[PDB]
C-alpha cells in the first residue's frame, strides 16, 4: 500500500 | 584524518544503499507522489543528495554527514506510521547505521 502520512497528520 | 572519517563515511551510505529496506531513502521524496510531505516535512534530505555532497566535498567532518543521516531518520519516523513499510524500513536504517558508527569508538 502506498506511502503516505500518519493520519493524525 | 578529515578524509579517514569521511572515507568511512561514504562507506556506511554505500552500504546503507546496499540494503533491501534502503528504498524509500534513495532519492528525494516527490509530494506529487507522496501528499502533504512538503508541509509536514520542513528540511527533506537523503541519500542521493548526500552521495552528492560526499563527492563535491561538501562534508568537512562527519559530524556534518551523521547530521543528513539524522535526518533521513527524523523526517522518516516523522511522517509515516510505525507499522508502515516505509516505517519500518527507517528504523532498519537507523540501528545499521548506528552499528556502523560505532567503529569509530572500537
Amino acid at each position: 500500500g502506498a506511502k503516505r502520512h500518519r493520519k493524525v497528520l | 584524518s578529515m578524509h579517514s572519517d569521511l572515507t568511512f563515511c561514504e562507506i556506511i551510505l554505500m552500504e546503507m544503499e546496499s540494503h533491501d529496506a534502503a528504498w524509500p531513502f534513495l532519492e528525494p521524496v516527490n509530494p506529487r507522489l507522496v501528499s502533504g510531505y512538503r508541509r509536514i516535512i520542513k528540511n527533506p534530505m537523503d541519500f542521493s543528495t548526500m552521495r552528492e555532497r560526499l563527492l563535491r566535498g561538501g562534508y568537512t567532518s562527519s559530524e556534518e554527514f551523521a547530521a543528513d543521516a539524522l535526518l533521513v531518520f527524523d523526517n522518516c519516523q516523522t511522517f509515516n506510521e510505525d507499522d508502515s513499510e516505509v516505517g519500518k524500513a527507517g528504523h532498519i536504517m537507523r540501528r545499521f547505521f548506528e552499528s556502523r558508527w560505532e567503529e569509530f569508538y572500537q
